[PDB]
């Protein structure tokens, strides 16, 4: 018969979860935004649209980060992307407490896949109406993250989602074809605003306000941190002379 | 309701005309037996703030536990995390003040007797005391346990009331914490020749002095001393 997208934990006759399927939807719609693997650490940014001369500048901060080294940015229902920070964070400190060291990329990845995974069995529960791109440094080196409302996630060099999702995929595999050896902290920042500025193309319609922040264990010592003032100008600029 | 274990000894402070001024000595206790001698009792909160703790040491290793988290949680969804958002010391304090009398109230004590020294955002020195039953206040001088009793007495020379404060200098103010860190060298049984100093100024910021050491010691007279009376050899 059909209604088998009414319920969220019911599975469609050819195997599927309408409801989770309709959250990507949610996503879809949203921002874009993006993350960079460089060869040392990851950069974050995201698309901030100025619904209108109102919205005080430099201040809904949309970037997350939880503990002290781990980024996390998405697109689509920000109060979810927010719930699943928190749930992120509380999970990363029960982590260090016991076990002292602040927690793997990885294991943080899975920490918040299975959170998220719990929320496509039950019809109790809506699904998570974000993606998530996330990652840092730990003890081996630096990790990049996709998380989508299916629960389901994986370790991208490059990675993308939102509106604009289309033109950076595009943009970031040039990238990973043109450096073989890896990309600098430092040029990931740019190139990172130069995607975001092409990507906004598909949403050409409003203005908008770009935010980056990086993880490099040269750069910030492995530590997470907004990219701000001088760096963050010279990128703007670095990108806005490309989309010309 | 505990009884504590490896144990830290006094924690002696006072303020001066620009900032702070803390030390502890590196010992951890256990009993009469000065079993551990690499023990930081100085946790810097921040870089405005220093958190002198005595008392069980596992407790305070706990305590420096919430102190780290509480700085991690600040920095959440707070752009200004280092700037008009990051902490102060009182915020540190009703945080330990609070922890402080919960634990006493469920019966399940820290035992620890605690000093916040800093300087607040708007150059104000803090120096603020809580123990294991919750108890708090201030004064231009702050000691727990043994320095209660020595240390006190000797910074008080130096700072006896308010209008004190402004007429002290870092140079003489570190001298009398110096001082009394060797005075209880002599007569606290429980006590190590190092130590550890913090200053925390409105104008040099904090500035943490590490492996110091109770120098110029007064010992020979003591030849001169034999018997207990009537001995003359």
């Amino acid at each position: 018969g059909t209604g088998y997208d009414l319920s969220n934990s019911v599975f469609s006759p050819d195997g599927r979860n309408f409801q989770v399927e309709y959250a990507v939807k949610a996503v879809e719609n949203g921002t874009t935004s993006i993350g960079i693997k460089c060869n040392d650490g990851v950069v974050f940014a995201v698309e901030k649209l100025i619904t209108s001369k109102l919205l005080v500048p430099q201040k809904n901060v949309k970037i997350q980060v939880v503990d002290r080294h781990i980024g996390c940015v998405y697109s689509g229902l920000i109060p979810d992307g927010r719930h699943l920070v928190n749930r992120g964070r509380e999970e990363a400190a029960s982590f260090k407490k016991l076990y002292k060291t602040p927690i793997p990329i990885p294991a943080f990845a899975d920490r918040l896949g299975q959170y998220v995974q719990a929320h496509t069995l039950y019809n109790s529960v809506r699904p998570f109406g974000v993606s998530t791109i996330f990652g840092g440094v730990d003890k081996n080196g630096a990790h990049l993250y996709m998380l989508e409302p299916s629960g389901s996630y994986w370790g991208y060099k490059g990675a993308a989602t939102g509106k604009g999702r289309q033109s950076a995929k595009a943009e970031l595999e040039k990238l990973v074809d043109h450096h073989p050896e890896g990309l600098s902290a430092r040029e990931a920042v740019k190139q990172a605003a130069k995607i975001i500025y092409l990507a906004h193309e598909d949403n050409k319609e409003k203005d908008f306000e770009l935010e980056i922040s990086w993880c490099s264990l040269s750069e910030t010592n492995g530590l997470h941190k907004f990219v701000k003032g001088d760096l963050l100008q010279e990128a703007i600029d670095f990108a806005q002379k490309e989309i010309n | 309701t505990q009884q504590p274990i490896v144990t830290g000894t006094s924690v002696i402070s006072m303020k001066y005309d620009n900032g702070v001024i803390i030390a502890a000595d590196n010992l951890g206790s256990y009993g009469s037996l000065l079993r551990f001698n690499g023990v930081e009792r100085l946790i810097p909160v921040g870089d405005n703030t220093v958190v002198g703790i005595s008392g069980d040491i596992s407790d305070m290793q706990h305590i420096e536990r919430l102190l780290k988290d509480l700085v991690t949680e600040n920095a959440y969804d707070n752009p200004l995390a280092d700037a008009e958002e990051a902490l102060e010391p009182s915020y540190i304090f009703e945080y330990l003040a609070t922890v402080m009398y919960q634990r006493r109230s469920k019966m399940n004590p820290l035992w620890n007797a605690i000093i916040v020294a800093g300087v607040q955002s708007n150059g104000d020195q803090f120096l603020r005391y809580v123990n294991l039953l919750g108890v708090t206040y201030s004064s231009p001088t702050l000691a727990t346990g043994f320095g209660a009793h020595m240390a006190n007495p000797l910074l008080r020379k130096v700072v006896d009331r308010e209008s004190d404060i402004p007429k002290t200098t870092v140079q003489v103010a570190e001298e009398a914490i110096v001082n009394a860190m060797r005075v209880l060298y002599y007569r606290d049984a429980r006590s190590s020749r190092n130590f550890s100093l913090a200053i925390i100024d409105k104008n040099t910021g904090l500035t943490f002095k590490k492996n110091l050491q109770v120098e110029n010691m007064k010992w020979d007279f003591a030849k001169d001393i034999k018997g207990y009376g009537t001995q003359k050899i």
